[PDB]
């Protein structure tokens, strides 16, 4: 139970940085789905 | 979140195209028959062509 060890280490060494609190859309997709709602 | 909110083109293209149709309903002639005389005609005659006619 538990390994803890999953493969999906390869994103925090550089592609992304531990401590940075991400948002999880990107802005022009928060626009997008606003201005689809008209 | 209502209708309303994606309505308001679609409407406004509606009530557009029906004043055009309620302006050119009473605006155009409803005349046929244009006819048009000749340039010697004798006004005390060319309106007996318009009674005959």
């Amino acid at each position: 139970p538990a390994p803890s060890a999953n493969p999906a280490k390869i994103f925090i060494r550089r592609f992304f940085s531990a401590g940075v609190a991400k948002n999880v859309v990107s802005y022009s997709n928060v626009m997008a789905a606003q201005r689809a709602m008209e | 979140n209502t209708p309303l909110q994606a309505i308001g083109v679609p409407v406004a293209l509606y009530d557009a195209l029906m004043a055009r149709a309620i302006d050119s309903a009473d605006g155009t002639p409803n005349s046929k028959w244009l006819v048009t005389a000749s340039r010697d005609l004798d006004d005390g005659q060319a309106k007996e062509v318009k009674e005959g006619i």
